[PDB]
RNA sequence: ACCUCGGAGCAGAACCCAACCUCCGAGCAGUACAUGCUAAGACUUCACCAGUCAAAGCGAACCUCAAUUGAUCCAAUAACUUGACCAACGGAACAAGUUACCCUAGGGUAUCUACUUUAUUCCUCCCUGUACGAAAGGACAAGAGAAAUAAGGCCUACUUCACAAAGCGCCUUCUAAAUGAUAUCAUCUCAACUUAAUACCCACACCCAAGAACAGGGUU
RNA sequence: UCUCUUACUUUUAACCAGUGAAAUUGACCUGCCCGUGAGGCGGGCAUAACACAGCAAGACGAGACCCUAUGGAGCU
RNA sequence: GCCUGGUGAUAGCUGGUUGUCCAAGAUAGAAUCUUAGUUCAACUUUAAAUUUGCCCACAGAACCAAAUCCCCUUGUAAAUUUAACUGUUAGUCCAAAGAGGAACAGCUCUUUGGACACUAGGAAAAAACCUUGUAGAGAGAGUAAAAAAUUUAACACCCAUAGUAGGCCUAAAAGCAGCCACCAAUUAAGAAAGCGUUCAAGCUCAACACCUCCCAAACAUAUA
RNA sequence: GAAAUUGGGCGCAAUAGAUAUAGUACCGCAAGGGAAAGAUGAAAAAUACCAAGCAUAAUAUAGCAAGGACUAACCCCUAUACCUUCUGAUGAAUUAACUAGAAAUAACUUUGCAAGGAGAGCCAAAGCUAAGACCCCCGAAACCAGACGA
């Protein structure tokens, strides 16, 4: 058995409050649905052809001369 | 208490946005300023970067209502051009 | 545990936080509205009949007696055309005042008979009250003059 | 059994009496939302996580600018008892390509253009 | 009792969903002999295996039912084909009972703590055969007794015994009234007012009624 | 044997001297009550440290019983 | 029997498997001399190739509830295919819809979703409830969840004659053993609502006249 | 599972390596089982510091024995031992030493050469050749053969 103080009811009426608010904020829509429809279509089609791009463009890297040289700098000494 | 600094239009926490955390902690002793904070060059990119957000995201929503208006005004002109001949 | 179970179920503790955020509130007013502001007229007709009838009137404190011992009183009076009247006092105040009896108005309280009469025996009624040691004349009026007991000795004899 | 959960269209339509509380006008409304994360992921369903991952809202106390278009407006009222949502109000305009640097967005949901730290 | 297959509910609306869960069924029959041959595209019992549907084409005419079933190897056959209640129904080519004699592998000499000297009852008798009752009846209390048990001692006798220890022996055991408001009576008052632990203990060596050792008592 | 046990002797014991094992052992600086799921966790309470002798309430420690193995063995 | 050998017998069973650091990673099932196991799938992992995936709006999905399928936009960044393999599965509890049971079980069996076998804070302790996740140092700050509230039961003071001991049945049963009417007098008391008597007589009610040892300590007063 | 046919040490160094200092001591009636261990120096005709366990040096209210600390060892505050088996009892006195992942079909990575590769055999519709990189320890009751035993 587990009771329910002041604080619990407290708190849960301000996120019932917080909650109220976004419902009048979602009430009014800058658009209607015919209106939107398309209108980020571009965007969206290059943000995917940038993930597709990215995609198939993967391989090994260059392999260089100087690095396999490189290594016989362990042998470096004084004269 | 944060509650009051949110009536005042501040940040909720004092370590927020404001001349706390924002100004230069020190500079040098001749007045030269000090290389900038790295949270504060940090910060300043993601305020821009939500700015460059807000911008994109507007002139999305006027040229989708600009187009759409293109699209009702030749509707009608489709349907005036189609009642002749 | 089933859904419907024979014990009142426990409640998770968010629907029991619910059930208590969504309790009914009663309307409380800025004040409290407490701490705010044919039988009668058979009555009225009748002894109102009775006070245009009688001469003479006379009263007692007719509770003090017995139910045959009211019939003896009953059959004793009713050897006369005397009348005898248990009619409550509340209607009574607001008639004498109709009757314009001002000096009437500070007889008729408590338990109270009516002797209304034409007639009177009531010399031979106090000879009736005179066996008996108790039950006391109240004072009538006679033709809007009052009657005192010693009145009632006066006239009666 | 506990399934994704419908909300009737009634929820979502002002009363003038709203209008008065908060700051709203039904005619023209307001573009940009601000969205915040202010209750865990955690303890929800899978749906309800996604639905935060898609709006970027990981991370919880930052605030996000979205459309107020209808699709958008979907996906919030999923997930609309997890975020906080205020308009995207601007005092001055929208941020020029001179004063993008210099903006900051405040606690009451107004974005200003020009940020000095001195007091006025 | 069951073991495979199908229908319905569970599982209300795409698909899927268990139970030694609730109810029905199946292990065929009938007709046709183009129930010929080929072939795009699909579905699919949550895999696989199996299952299903199928346009166009060539050739001809002008299947019902829900389930209605069985792999591989092997046989039989010139060939086409055929072969299990392999029902434990993904089927080992052919193998029962029992073991309290069973067996194996598995599953369900005190170290530490704590501790080691915190008066009841029965019967008798009296008060009294009074109180009370009205006769029958018949008190309490307090007192004397005798017992018994328990508790604590002790050895004068008795008994086991004998510088002593014992018991079968003895000793001791200390809520109810008035008054009275809310509610002028009353009322017991979750109304107020008034009234009805002492005792105990406390500063070398030798012998001891003290003692496992240590300690203690005595040594004039 | 028991009501109902008592006394004594020996042994054992305990102390002193010599000699000197074993089962056991995660680490321990090893308390009580209630609660949880109990020396150790929670709430209370308790609480200078240290041997020696006892006690056996607890801590810590075979023989059964059931099931399983596409594990054996024996008997009919 | 015991010894040596076969023999490192075999063991789907028990027990054990040794440096560092980082990363990705948990719950459909089908067959099986099978349920202490394996195989396939599902899920998981790496590498590779490519192109869509997820969220979804109208329209749409059958006769005899919550929802789902489908799905452009949009918001996002993943998905499918190819190559290569291991491992995991009686999960538990909570919420919901149910089945079996006793509308018992920390009981058994499904479904949807959470959480736990991954962190930290709270709820007394605390796998599974609530808050909360992505990792370091700080003697900074704002918050989230988060403290059980209750205390009861007075009641109307009176006032009662008469047709009548209402008829019938009943020894008589009278307002009160049963049937039927239930009128009436004064100002007004029912041919009677509870005690009560074989029956009575007596008592109230309506109505008349006044109206093993409890278990934080505690605390009702200072501005949220 | 054929055939024709073809043609000294990137060892061990006294718990290792042999069981081996020895098949001795010991155990068994017997067949048979079967150990352990040594360290000077040129000359013996020259006699340090380090495991556990202890001792130097017993102990002081309180509690997986620490951590945060702190002027201060304790006192204050925080803190349900480790392994393994389960969704969430087992084993361990302690120290030292010993004691448990063995396979390159196919794929991948890196070279060579490339319509060919390979030091015959084999593969090849970009292949072939070479290399790298993957597959544990202990434990029955038993069965069989041959001995040794009354
Ligand atoms: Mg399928
Ligand atoms: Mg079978
Ligand atoms: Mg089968
Ligand atoms: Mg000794
Ligand atoms: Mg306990
Ligand atoms: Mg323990
Ligand atoms: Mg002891
Ligand atoms: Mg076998
Ligand atoms: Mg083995
Ligand atoms: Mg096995
Ligand atoms: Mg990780
Ligand atoms: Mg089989
Ligand atoms: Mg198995
Ligand atoms: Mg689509
Ligand atoms: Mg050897
Ligand atoms: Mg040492
Ligand atoms: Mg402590
Ligand atoms: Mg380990
Ligand atoms: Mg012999």
């Amino acid at each position: 058995p587990r009771f329910v103080s002041l604080r619990a009811k407290q708190n849960m009426i301000r996120r019932l409050e917080i909650e109220a608010e976004n419902h009048y904020w979602l009430s009014m829509p800058y658009m209607t649905r015919e209106q939107e429809r398309g209108h980020a279509a571009v965007r969206r089609r290059e943000a995917f052809e940038a993930i597709k791009a990215a995609a198939t463009s993967k391989f090994p890297p260059h392999r260089f001369i100087a690095d396999q040289l490189d290594h016989l700098n362990v042998t470096k000494k004084w004269s | 208490g944060g509650q009051w600094r949110l009536q005042q239009g501040l940040a909720a926490n004092p370590s927020g946005y404001g001349p706390l955390t924002e100004l230069p902690d020190w500079s040098y002793a001749d007045g030269r300023p000090a290389p900038p904070m790295k949270g504060q060059l940090r910060r300043k990119a993601e305020r821009e970067t939500f700015a460059r957000r807000v911008v994109l995201l507007s002139q999305e929503m006027d040229a989708g209502l600009q187009a759409w208006q293109l699209r009702q005004q030749k509707l009608q002109e489709e349907q005036r051009k189609q009642e002749n001949a | 545990s089933k859904a419907v179970t024979r014990h009142r179920r426990v409640m998770h503790f968010q629907r029991q936080k619910l059930m208590a955020v969504t309790e009914y509130i009663p309307p409380k007013p800025a004040i409290h509205p407490s701490c705010l502001p044919g039988l009668i007229r058979l009555l009225r007709r009748e002894i109102a009949a009775v006070f245009q009838d009688n001469r003479m009137i006379a009263v007692c404190q007719n509770v003090a007696l017995s139910a045959e011992d009211k019939l003896l009183m009953r059959h004793q009076l009713r050897k006369h055309k005397i009348l005898m009247k248990v009619f409550p006092n509340q209607v009574l105040k607001p008639f004498l005042e109709d009757s314009k009896y001002q000096n009437l108005l500070p007889l008729f309280v408590g338990h109270n008979m009516l002797l209304v009469s034409e007639e009177p025996k009531v010399k031979e009624m106090v000879r009736i009250l005179r066996t008996v040691p108790f039950l006391p004349l109240l004072g009538g009026c006679i033709d809007d003059t009052i009657l005192s007991r010693q009145g009632f000795i006066n006239y009666s004899k | 059994k506990f399934t994704r959960s419908r909300i009737p269209e009634k929820v979502f339509q002002a009363s003038p009496e709203d209008h008065e509380k908060y700051g709203g006008d039904p005619q023209n409304p307001h573009k940009l939302h601000i969205v915040t994360r202010i209750k865990s992921t955690r303890r929800r369903p899978y749906w309800e996580k996604d639905i935060i991952k898609m709006l970027g809202l990981e991370k919880a106390h930052t605030p996000q600018v979205h459309k107020n278009i209808p699709s958008v407006n979907a996906k919030l009222k999923v997930v609309k008892h997890l975020i906080r949502i205020k308009p995207l109000k601007l005092p001055q305009g929208l941020p020029a390509e001179e004063n993008m640097s210099n903006t900051c967005l405040k606690s009451t949901g107004e974005l200003v253009v020009q940020w000095h730290l001195k007091p006025v």
